[PDB]
């Protein structure tokens, strides 16, 4: 009745976690503010009447 | 037949091939490469490779 209770094991039960996306890995330097980029609208061909 | 100088500066040396370049192209395929749905009982769905198109 006078025994300090004796502890033994303690664990840390810990897993990592993942993405599923980290194929998508891009970096960069952090400069600029706003980003962009552009596409061009067709032009399709014509009827050469040369008159 | 006649020959003369058939070589003039223009257009009388035009009635020839006159430089056959890049010729419209199926170097990306239609019905075949794409316009494809035979695609395998695969596993899983392992990567989808993103890349910016610079060219």
């Amino acid at each position: 009745k006078y025994l300090f209770p004796k502890i033994n094991e303690t664990l840390l039960i810990d897993i990592a976690l993942g993405n599923r996306f980290n194929w998508l890995a891009k970096e960069q330097d952090f400069i600029g503010q706003y980003s962009e980029e552009y596409v061009i609208m067709d032009t399709v061909p014509i009827n050469m009447d040369l008159s | 037949m006649y020959e003369g100088n058939n070589m003039r500066s223009m257009m009388g040396t035009s009635y020839e091939d006159s430089r056959l370049n890049k010729r419209t192209e199926l170097n990306e395929n239609m019905s075949i490469d794409t316009n494809k749905s035979e695609d395998s009982y695969g596993v899983q769905i392992h990567s989808l490779s993103k890349q910016s198109f610079t060219g």
